[PDB]
């Protein structure tokens, strides 16, 4: 913590504000309990399968067909 | 599953012993019973006695 404070003071970047941190920490909280009602599951599965190879594992017959 | 290997049949949660040849309507396995009738284009001859005709040829 002291090292980060010294680095910030040396770089000149103004340290964040306490109220800023307090209002930003709620972002993760409200995003965790976000209902997946929109059409994001499709994009999620697409981005996953983009890198996840197909054969694995119980869908070999489906892939062959 | 037209001529598919037992491997793929098992991978697809099916067995190679299933005779198949049955429809799947609304999730239920439907099978058609073979109905029989009189052969068409053939001339039969009957002698119905409880009528006014002695003999009758049907086609």
């Amino acid at each position: 913590f002291m090292k980060w404070k010294e680095a910030m003071f040396s770089a000149g970047m103004q340290l964040p504000t306490l109220d800023e941190i307090n209002k930003k920490e709620l972002s993760i909280k409200e995003a965790l309990n976000y209902k997946f009602n929109d059409q994001d599951i499709e994009e999620i599965v697409k981005e996953k399968e983009r890198f996840r190879k197909a054969p694995p594992n119980y869908a070999m017959k489906k892939t062959q067909l | 599953l037209n001529g598919l290997t037992d491997r793929d049949l098992c991978e697809l949660n099916e067995c190679p012993l299933d005779p198949g040849g049955y429809f799947i309507i609304n999730g239920s396995e439907k099978v058609l019973i073979a109905q029989e009738k009189m052969a068409t284009n053939t001339v039969y001859v009957f002698a119905k006695k409880d009528s006014k005709y002695a003999y009758t040829g049907e086609c």
